[PDB]
């Protein structure tokens, strides 16, 4: 069991960090993927990073402007959020991955999600 | 002699055994021990070496000819019908095939088959390790048809079912081959119930080499810790020196004991043999340091107290432990 | 009981016969139920971060191309029929080192029915890897997955289960894992989806706690013991410089011994263990201790009280090292 | 749906195929695309000088003889119709030993397309010979390499791509190596040219930065606290002369049991590593110390100055020597 | 010279060739001669009790069916034409592990003549298992056997001997053991009566001797000095108390780290080994040594006349020992 | 093309050799070293890694067309013949065979045939390990035809025999790849003649680490019980107890020198100096006590002289060893 609670996401027009605390057998989950759902939209991939090691994987749309980082000790994974644009205007998510849940672009293999935060730019 | 071998594979079929829906094909096995491998504590598996040999009755291999008995090739063996039989406490079995394939294939005018055929097995044998070294083990070897249930295989022993060695030329450098006993039953599966062929090979460890090893030097670094309660309490660099030294003594011997055995948590008899001897050169560091505060600042006469109580303790200590070992 | 009787109807459901091809073609996807039936856990490696699992590996599924008349039997076949029938792409993701046992020939099992269902057992010696949490090694505990799923065929073309609920693996009783005791084993059900598609997936997966018997003997002991050992060096007189100097080295010429020879037996983990602490920290007591007979030697040449503080502090400073070390672990 | 006549298609490609002759034979040598799924990085030898990969490996190529028409799907085949089919002679250059899983059955895939698309799928466990500068050790950073070649056909009859550009290779992120970590990976496409011909080329090297943190509490702390523990004999008085000498060779007792134990876990190198030079520098600095007490008690036999002067020196040397020897190699 | 007429005369002696049978079927047994050239023994191992030896294993035999006219040359045919002649089941009994050379080709060699007799070779790596008594250990003299047997056919079927006599093994000469020394080596033909019928049997044997340099140096010469070492205490004056008393228990510590050192290249045999009772022996004398000055501590606490008696007899017992020890294992 | 193939393997016979009884078959050989792995000194042997080619002459392959050369499968190895040439000294050899048999087959239409495979060969080198760490060893690689004599298959070398890499991803750790030479050789055997090729590699062992690990410690060691000669003789408990540790040092030093050669009889020059050096910390000991002794009851003045004849000994010692082993 994985809980995963993510802050720090508010209303602006711009540099935004987003932190995603996890509680748990979170071990058995060392993938992390942060997931936006567009009114109207199906849930968007955007970034996931591992809990060991630190190596990351990012979306075209938000390469080389959204960053992700992740501290074992705080258990906590930060996505660090630059130049926003319009587009970015929906409920971020947080997902916990299994080590063999295959790939990390599709939702459904996530186990464990977070509430959600409402962001609009 | 060609035409009855032709004869013989022409209209078989491979994939049905004998009498397939008649009654259960009744395999005669007998086993004959070449010899037994090393014992691997650690792994809990040991090496056995065997002529595994099987007979059964196949009517659609009858012949009328005045050759009453056809030693065959290898490659025969795949042609015709053999029983599935598997070892099912086998980690690791093998086949030679130097530098031919090492199976026999014999066939009477009667119908009845004898195949024989050589396999080195690492059978799994679950090792209970409490009084080690002092422990006996019964390592198992079951074998059963994998496929066929006891409606349609039933395996029987033959009037010589084991057959031993010398027991001379057999690996077992550590344990020593007392027992051996065979047995048939059955198990009930998933895929069915299985009529199941065990023999179990009852070994006895052998302590020679683990008490010249670790109890000799144990105990006489427990002898070495009371020689500090004869040097008088006024030699300080003297008596305490020893004692140190004799804990540190203790603990290279103590690393060395439990070299071989696996990880099991429950306290084997040598490590309880060691973790004693431990508390007592430790006690006796103790007792000089309690010695030299009082004396310094009855208890006076502690020496004379030590000199008695210690050897006597580690005496009640031996006594009871290998009665303990020895006989339960 | 007419052998040639048989040996005719298997011949007509072997011809025309296409393994190639799936049962139910271009059509539903065929539903194959497994069951486990575990022999044995031979090995758990912590420095492979792997375990060695030998189990009865069996699949079902129905194939009306093999389905039969007028024999009211289930026809046990010998194991080299299966090279003529289809089976299932059926791989394990998680395995480093696998095989099928030939001895005395392969281990393998085909089993027909009159409405087409085929058995397919095998005996598999599989090596599973199994990343493991060692923070709070000895005193962990390890969930050791064995991920199961098709290898070729998507969702639509085949789906899995587990054949009889969670009655489908059986045996875990009997596992007698001499470092290890399984505290559950749990059976899961999902689909994964890659670039390829979505695949089915089955995971059987163990809890095993270690046991910490050994540890507590072998390590921690010898550990303490040596520590209060060191301790004994404050009762010593002062003057005696020659006695309480030998304990203080020697003292920690024993820990390192003790240390050279425990963290042999693990990865290298770049974080602490718990075994790793309290190691550590044994060591820095007995290098305070001698560190505190150089202060007493020097003032002396209150001395006496700078002993009596020693002694009162470094009882309750480990007592209360040992204390948060134990809470923290446990 | 008919599945006789999707097995009359299948048989009608394989009528008359070649496997000995490529696609487009005669002509324009054929592109071959090539991406990878890593599956796990099981270990890293630095004796043996080579880490032990397992991976997807998957190969797309056109083959206008395979090309069918009336079928509107994607035909993924049994496994074993790959060697009825022409695929490319591709091996790694740098493997030492690899071998293709065979549980439940051969670990590949092959599925067609109507216009002769393949696509080629193998789960190969491989371990890959990987040279490494171990002169910054433990400190060090690796570059190991994963060499992609074709064998006998040069570049006029096969060239190599890397499918997808950089996404080609997935998975680096999952991995999770005890003693390393995956600071990146790249992708290089080139040729070779050998005394045969030009040959083409893929290169996927991992960029491997070695965890600190095991050595430092293992090794560098236990060194440093022995040497501090000698300098304790500075504080003793001279006249000790047992206490003096006891604390010298203990300490130099203590410093060999420390070498030995540490240089078992790695190579003959020649040259001087970093756990070297620090290890022999504290073992000389414990060997001056007890040389220091000779003096003194010959001259004593100024004997304060010279523990003096001892005093300020061996601190402020040794802290010297750290931070020339830390510098150096960070 | 003519190719086509080499080729029809070898499918002439393959056709209707029946492998299933050996020559002369149902007449006489047919003799099979073997010889042997040694290419090197690579390893003895005490601990698995088995030695590892590489060979050129040829056989010959006549076979009348491929007698053939007309061609004055020995036929040297590819050795894939193996498979379709008869070749002896030979198997050796006592081997553990063997295999047969596949690079670049299977190391194995067909030789026609055009009488019928044919030259069989193989070249073939076998660890072969030889008990090993160690009492006398390391001035041991080992006895390591070959089994050659047929496995199927018994005596009525087929025939061993060596051919050539005495020299039907070469190579012998230049094994170079770096442990032991080929003292000599012996040729055995007999006959074996099993349950199902007698086999034929040829034996060859190695004598083995240990080589006493190693362990002359590495483990006798340290404990004789050691002990040499303990009796310096005795020159000692009786009050040196700590001199004295350091002197015995590091003497007793240095022999306890050499026996942990020494018992470990070796199985755990119950009987006591020669290395095993020198060993232990010079740990009792140190042990004595030290309960030597217990006593003259508390009696001084005559004393005189303790040590000088404990000089005289420590020395002269020990050399006693040694005398009977060696007389005993030489 | 395809009818090009079908007619080269029809009314072939891979069973025969090119020229069987015409003239002995011409092999030309040349190796190209990918790598040369760790060299084994325990086993005395070495791993390495080469793409052996062969070029032979085959007339019955022989095919007018445009195309003038032909790049086959591996499978169409097995069609034609192909000479069996072995590795005389091979342990151990293995072809790799992912993702593909790693061989490659191209016939010419002048019939000239060209076959490469790689190959991983566990060489037997053996190493006479006198004057270790500074031995110098020349480990050799020798193949011939397994069982056609010199009367019907020659080897030969090409024009570029042995190609060697950068020499700097080689694997070797310890040695040093210094010479390279090639030889042919005939070699008599009880079935005949045999024309064998001989690649000898000249290795030299790299002695910074043993110079490290083994001769500095043992040389401070020895330093260190010089140190006693200089505490005065009245500090009993001092100078015995530096006595007896530098030999327990010296025993800890001994055990780790010989972790890595086998169990050679001769006396290495490690284990020579190792074995000189463990006698002047005896004799260290040994001298205090005489001392210690004739002072309690010229000799006197025996610690003047072992301040020079012990550093003066051990500096001797050390200019022979050093000299008879990095000269001779
Ligand atoms: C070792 O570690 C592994 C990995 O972390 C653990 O595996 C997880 O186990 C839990 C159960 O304990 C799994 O949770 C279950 O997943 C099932 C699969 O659902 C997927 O597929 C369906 C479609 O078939 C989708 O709709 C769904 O979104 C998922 O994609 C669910 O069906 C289960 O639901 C059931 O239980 C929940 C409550 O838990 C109910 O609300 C539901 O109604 C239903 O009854 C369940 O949620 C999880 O998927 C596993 N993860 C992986 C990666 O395998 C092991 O448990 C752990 N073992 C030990 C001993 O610690
Ligand atoms: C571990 O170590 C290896 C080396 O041992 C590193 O591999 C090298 O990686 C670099 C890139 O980082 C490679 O450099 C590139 O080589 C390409 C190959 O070009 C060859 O072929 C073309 C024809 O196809 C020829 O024209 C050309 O002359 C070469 O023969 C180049 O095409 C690349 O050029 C591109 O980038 C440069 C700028 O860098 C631009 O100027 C160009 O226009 C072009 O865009 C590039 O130069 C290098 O070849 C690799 N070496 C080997 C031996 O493969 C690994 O990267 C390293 N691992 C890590 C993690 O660092
Ligand atoms: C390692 O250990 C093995 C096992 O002990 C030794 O092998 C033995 O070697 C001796 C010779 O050294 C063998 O003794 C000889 O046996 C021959 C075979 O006899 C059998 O078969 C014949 C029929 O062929 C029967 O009649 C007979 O009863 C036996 O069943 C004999 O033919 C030999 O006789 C010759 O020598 C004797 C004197 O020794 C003369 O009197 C005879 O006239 C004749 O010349 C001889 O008796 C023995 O059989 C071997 N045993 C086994 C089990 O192999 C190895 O030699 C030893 N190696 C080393 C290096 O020590
Ligand atoms: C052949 O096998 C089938 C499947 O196992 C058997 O059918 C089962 O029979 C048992 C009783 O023997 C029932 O409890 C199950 O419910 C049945 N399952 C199904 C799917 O039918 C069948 O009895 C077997 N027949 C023979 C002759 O052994
Ligand atoms: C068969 O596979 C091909 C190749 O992957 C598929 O073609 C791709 O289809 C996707 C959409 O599903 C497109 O985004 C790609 O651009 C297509 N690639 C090419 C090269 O055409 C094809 O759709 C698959 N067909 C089926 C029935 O699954
Ligand atoms: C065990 O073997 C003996 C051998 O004589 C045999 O008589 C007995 O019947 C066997 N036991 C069983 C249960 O078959
Ligand atoms: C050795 O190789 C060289 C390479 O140029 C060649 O010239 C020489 O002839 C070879 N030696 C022999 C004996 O073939």
């Amino acid at each position: 069991q994985v809980q995963l609670v993510e802050s720090g996401g508010g209303l602006v027009q711009g540099s935004l960090r987003l932190s995603c605390a996890a509680s748990g057998h979170t071990f058995n989950y060392p993938i992390m993927g942060w997931f936006r759902q567009a009114p109207g939209k199906e849930r968007e991939f955007v970034g996931a990073i591992s809990w060991s090691g630190g190596s990351t994987s990012y979306a075209d749309s938000v390469k080389d402007r959204f960053t992700i980082s992740r501290d074992n000790a705080k258990n906590t994974v930060y996505l660090e959020m630059n130049n926003l644009k319009p587009e970015d205007t929906a409920v971020y998510y947080c997902a916990a991955k299994g080590r063999y849940s295959g790939g990390l672009y599709y939702p459904t293999n996530y186990d464990y999600w977070g509430q959600g935060t409402q962001v609009t730019v | 002699v060609t035409v009855i071998l032709n004869n013989l594979l022409e209209g078989y079929d491979n994939k049905l055994r004998p009498d397939i829906g008649v009654k259960p094909t009744l395999i005669h096995t007998d086993m004959y021990v070449n010899s037994i491998g090393p014992v691997n504590a650690i792994n809990m598996e040991y090496t056995i070496d065997i002529f595994f040999a099987q007979t059964w009755y196949d009517r659609r291999l009858k012949f009328n000819s005045t050759i009453k008995v056809l030693r065959l090739n290898s490659n025969m063996v795949g042609k015709i019908w053999i029983p599935d039989t598997f070892f099912r406490n086998s980690k690791k079995a093998d086949a030679h095939w130097i530098t031919t394939p090492n199976r026999m294939l014999r066939i009477w005018n009667d119908g009845r088959v004898l195949y024989t055929l050589r396999l080195t097995i690492d059978a799994e044998c679950q090792l209970q390790l409490h009084n080690f070294p002092m422990d006996e083990h019964s390592c198992p070897l079951e074998f059963s048809s994998y496929g066929y249930p006891r409606e349609e295989i039933v395996y029987q022993w033959k009037r010589s079912s084991v057959e031993v060695g010398d027991t001379r030329s057999w690996r077992l450098y550590q344990f020593s081959f007392v027992g051996l006993r065979n047995t048939t039953e059955v198990v009930k599966t998933t895929s069915g119930d299985y009529v199941v062929m065990s023999v179990y090979f009852d070994l006895s460890r052998r302590m020679g080499y683990f008490t010249i090893q670790t109890y000799i030097p144990c105990t006489l670094i427990v002898v070495l810790s009371w020689v500090s309660f004869w040097i008088n309490k006024d030699a300080v660099p003297a008596r305490t020196s020893l004692g140190i030294t004799t804990v540190l003594t203790m603990t290279t011997l103590s690393t060395i004991a439990r070299k071989s055995l696996p990880k099991v948590s429950y306290v084997t008899a040598m490590d309880l043999f060691v973790s004693v001897c431990f508390i007592f050169v430790f006690s006796a560091l103790v007792e000089y340091g309690t010695l030299h505060y009082f004396v310094s600042n009855r208890i006076a006469k502690m020496d004379s107290y030590a000199r008695i109580f210690f050897p006597t303790a580690f005496c009640l200590f031996n006594l009871v432990y290998w009665v303990s070992y020895l006989y339960l | 009981g007419n052998m040639s009787f048989v040996k005719e109807t298997v011949d007509k459901l072997l011809k025309g016969y296409d393994i190639r091809l799936r049962p139910d073609f271009g059509g539903p996807p065929v539903c194959v139920g497994m069951n486990i039936d575990i022999a044995s856990i031979d090995m758990v490696s912590e420095v492979n971060m792997d375990y060695t699992l030998t189990m009865y590996f069996q699949q079902y599924w129905r194939d009306k191309r093999l389905a039969y008349s007028g024999i009211p039997l289930n026809l046990t076949l010998d194991n080299r029929v299966a090279d003529q029938l289809w089976v299932p792409d059926t791989y394990f993701l998680n395995d480093k080192k696998s095989f099928v046992h030939g001895v005395t020939v392969k281990n393998r099992m085909i089993r027909l029915h009159p409405d087409g269902t085929v058995l397919y057992g095998l005996r598999i010696t599989t090596t599973a890897a199994c990343m493991m949490d060692l923070r709070r090694y000895p005193l962990d505990e390890q969930n050791c997955t064995l991920e199961i799923e098709s290898y070729g065929y998507t969702t639509d073309d085949i789906e899995f289960y587990w054949r009889g609920g969670d009655k489908a693996v059986t045996g875990v009783e009997r596992i007698e894992l001499p470092q290890f005791s399984i505290v559950e084993h749990r059976l899961v059900s999902r689909n994964v989806v890659f670039a390829t598609g979505a695949y089915p997936r089955l995971s059987l997966s163990f809890r095993l706690k270690r046991n910490i018997g050994y540890f507590i003997l072998q390590t921690y002991m010898p550990s303490i013991l040596i520590t209060i050992l060191s301790w004994v060096s404050f009762w010593i007189n002062y003057d005696a410089s020659a006695a309480r100097v030998a304990l203080g080295i020697t003292t920690v010429l024993t820990m390192t011994t003790i240390n050279t020879h425990l963290r042999e037996t693990l990865p290298k983990i770049p974080y602490v263990k718990a075994i790793d602490m309290y190691l550590m920290g044994c060591f820095v007591f007995v290098f305070l201790a001698l560190l505190e007979y150089a202060f007493v030697n020097y003032i002396f040449f209150d001395v006496n009280a700078i002993d009596r503080w020693s002694r009162i502090v470094f009882p309750f400073t480990f007592s209360l090292f040992n204390l948060v070390y134990w809470l923290y672990y446990v």
